[PDB]
């Protein structure tokens, strides 16, 4: 068995080695490497250590998307287990689909990106909230296509975001301009699309993000403006938040009132960039449902 | 004392049930009370007989704050008055500000307040017939109308429009007191080709529904509407589809209040009408709410048709000034 | 006469003695003591000095409502000289009408405030931008009729006037709270209305506001709350912006893009108070129309 103590400093480590890699990856790594050495003898144990794990996990990084791939990692070891009976079996097949897993979603990256970078068009000018390592990496396709755009980026006051991704953009020679979070309907007029990374995807096909992005989103909305999504696959929950009100407390707090997170509806969203392709929202719950049964 | 038992009489009437059915009926009478004051009263000054025109008024208001043609009838001979004193004696606006009285008396005030009044009266009789004479621009052949409840301007409206058009009309009955039924009958009678429906179709029929033309119990300051029950709904389906809202409303249902103001706006009468008193137990248990009129913003109407014409909402405040002083809307 | 140092001081002087005073009535104020001030016999080159005092009044504190304060000035002159035709008669007269309008408009943020409280309900959560005393005023007025009701306040991030005005407001014994300017969104479904201030109203009746106003009101609009905007009479200027890029440039700068001033439009704004009462944007334009024939 890997200790509690043991698994926070796996993550933190895993986080630390590799700054450039999400934290839904790392804590689907982390459980991987819990379920690799874990001496068990039962699936009934297995998924009550790994739920533990997830619980663990949950309370070190308070993201949504750590609890979507603990979901995601629970369901794929249900699937693995329903078709081998035997315990050694199915453990056998769990490491190597588990490996075979984390390389798929270590190129769901690039994959994102290729998919989505013919959208930006030339001359365009893109408006971004915060730093989101998939919208950076789309831009560093969309400039390698030696397309020539603008991008705005708003500051994301409460941790400075923007600022380091307008420093990154401009360690990639593009035209970035730092604009402050209430002049977003200021900007709007002057950008073309809104390209936006997200936390997590909620069944409807709206998106959990950073607190300033629902306020975008509507601008954009009445501005009849494109509203562009980048986000994995392993960031799909099954959540349904009625409103703001509704998302659940774990997500906002703890990352007088400052939430680190809102919610966006469907309504607001064009299409969705995910490595399984260029998606409408309504295709997300249609995956979630396919997956439960 | 005569003229005391008549306020006595009007107030009492006002309190328990509307004797004038009609809002004409009712600013008539309304009037005719006020000229009696302003005639039989002892009054030398201008603000003395201001005062005691505000004190009836205060009461036939207390009286009953749902009818609110009685207070726009006072405030209308206040103006009045004040036209008539600033006339014989010798408006907020920037021009005001930037280039810049009561207690006397005149002996022929009373004649001029009182030909004043007379001249509105003759005014208030022919509104019905003016609205009717400009109904024929409004309507096409084979258009499709919707009202809700029953108005006595929106069917003259309809019956004068019917002489030389043929349309479809589509009354929504006005739960619990279902006079929709009253309108579609008197129309049908005039062979215009009425239909009559529930509250609950409403957004179901209003896809194929040309335009809504409704009635009102009163304007407010911003162009907002006191309405019966369910025309928010109308007018909020009008609004998904649309469609155009016509309100005929003349001008003496024109209130300079506005909407945010005590919140004694709804109506509210005997749940019987609602729920029947048969039910039985379960009644002790259950809160049953009748409202009677219903708050309409003014960004669902599009246009208003009186006695004078055509106009917007958002022309409304300019009438609020040519009929009402600022200073007599607390009363 | 005053030589372009004794008028700058004397608007500092007139704003610092008097911290609660509007740059508006202070810029007024100082017009109106140096047409006290000027030993010249002719109506042609008062207007002139009167003119370019502007410029010189608008180089510090170049909000909207000096500008604003300044074209009603210019209008009063040119109202007065129209009746008398002496310089000699004029003068005395526009020198009384000058302290009768200062009388009048040292008012305008009680009359306001009488106008606008009846508009509060108990229970009620009030939304508000920045730091206005206005807005202020109103709320003082709605607790001495002794409603209760709640307050949220943006910190409005380029000068933290949220933080001031929320600390004025529990000096009041006032529940309120602090959040982000990218918290709008998530806010506005807890509010019931939002009532803001106003640096100058333009013709056709939006409103020259501090930069995320625009964001607040688009949020209302979907959110269908009620947006009021409180402001006094001598902010109306005869300007329309078709857009954001529209307003003019002296107005968004000067206290890597950072305007410091958006636009509202009309059709995004419910009731507007002022001391001429409650009004429909579109009567703002009436009467900036009554004053100019």
């Amino acid at each position: 068995p890997m200790d509690d103590k043991e698994l926070i400093e796996y993550f933190k480590s895993q986080m630390k080695e590799d700054p450039d890699m999400a934290s839904a990856v790392a804590a689907i790594r982390t459980l991987l490497e819990f379920l690799k050495r874990d001496k068990g003898e039962t699936i009934q144990g297995l998924r009550a250590n790994l739920t533990s794990a997830i619980e663990t996990l949950c309370g070190v990084d308070s993201s949504v998307a750590v609890s979507s791939g603990g979901e995601l990692f629970l369901r794929f070891i249900s699937l693995a287990s329903l078709e081998y009976s035997d315990y050694s079996k199915c453990k056998k097949i769990m490491i190597e689909r588990g490996e075979l897993f984390l390389r798929r979603i270590s190129l769901s990256r690039n994959k994102i990106a290729d998919l989505c970078h013919t959208f930006i068009k030339d001359g365009a000018t893109i408006l971004t909230h915060a730093y989101s390592r998939v919208v950076l990496r789309v831009l560093e396709a969309a400039v390698a296509a030696k397309k020539r755009f603008s991008v705005y980026v708003t500051e994301s006051q409460p941790d400075l975001s923007g600022k380091k991704m307008a420093k990154a953009l401009c360690h990639l020679n593009v035209p970035v301009t730092v604009v402050l979070d209430a002049a977003v309907g200021y900007i709007m007029e002057k950008a073309d699309l809104v390209i936006v990374g997200a936390e997590g995807v909620v069944e409807n096909g709206g998106i959990i993000n950073k607190i300033g992005t629902n306020q975008m989103a509507v601008c954009a909305k009445a501005q009849n403006k494109p509203f562009y999504v980048v986000a994995e696959s392993f960031k799909f929950v099954r959540l349904f938040p009625l409103n703001q009100q509704d998302v659940p407390d774990k997500f906002k707090y703890k990352a007088e009132e400052h939430p680190w997170v809102d919610y966006t509806a469907p309504s607001l969203i064009t299409l969705l960039f995910t490595d399984l392709g260029v998606l409408t929202p309504s295709a997300v719950s249609d995956e979630l449902i396919k997956l439960y049964l | 004392s005569e003229l005391s038992e008549r306020i006595e009489s009007f107030v009492e009437t006002l309190k328990r049930g509307g004797g004038p059915r009609s809002s004409e009926e009712m600013a008539r009478e309304t009037l005719g009370l006020l000229r009696q004051i302003i005639t039989d009263h002892r009054w030398s000054n201008a603000g003395e007989l201001m005062e005691l025109i505000r004190r009836e008024g205060r009461r036939m208001t207390a009286a009953q704050p749902s009818e609110t043609t009685v207070g726009n009838m006072v405030r209308r001979v206040l103006k009045i008055i004040r036209e008539e004193y600033g006339r014989l004696h010798g408006q907020e606006s920037l021009h005001k500000l930037l280039t810049s009285d009561f207690s006397f008396h005149y002996a022929q005030l009373q004649s001029n307040i009182i030909e004043a009044i007379n001249e509105l009266l003759v005014e208030l009789e022919g509104t019905m017939e003016n609205i009717a004479a400009q109904a024929l621009e409004h309507i096409h052949s084979n258009e499709v109308i919707m009202t809700i409840g029953f108005s006595r301007t929106v069917e003259a409206f309809l019956k004068e429009a019917a002489r030389k058009r043929k349309f479809h009309v589509i009354v929504a009955e006005c739960a619990p007191f279902c006079q929709g039924h009253e309108m579609a009958v008197n129309l049908s009678k005039a062979g215009i080709e009425t239909t009559v429906m529930t509250d609950a179709a409403i957004f179901a029929v209003m896809s194929r529904v040309n335009k809504v033309i409704i009635g009102t119990k009163t304007i407010l300051a911003n162009g907002a509407l006191r309405a019966v029950t369910g025309t928010h709904t109308l007018a909020l389906a009008a609004k998904h589809h649309s469609t155009p809202l016509i309100v005929c409303a003349p001008m003496f249902k024109l209130s300079p209040q506005f909407p945010n103001e005590e919140d004694s706006f709804h109506k509210f009468v005997a749940p019987e009408e609602v729920l029947p008193f048969t039910e039985g137990d379960i009644l002790e248990k259950v809160s049953v709410h009748c409202p009677v009129f219903d708050y309409v913003p003014p960004e669902l109407i599009t246009l208003f048709i009186s006695n004078i014409g055509g106009n917007a909402p958002s022309y409304i405040y300019r009438l609020m000034s040519e009929l009402y002083h600022p200073d007599d809307h607390v009363l």
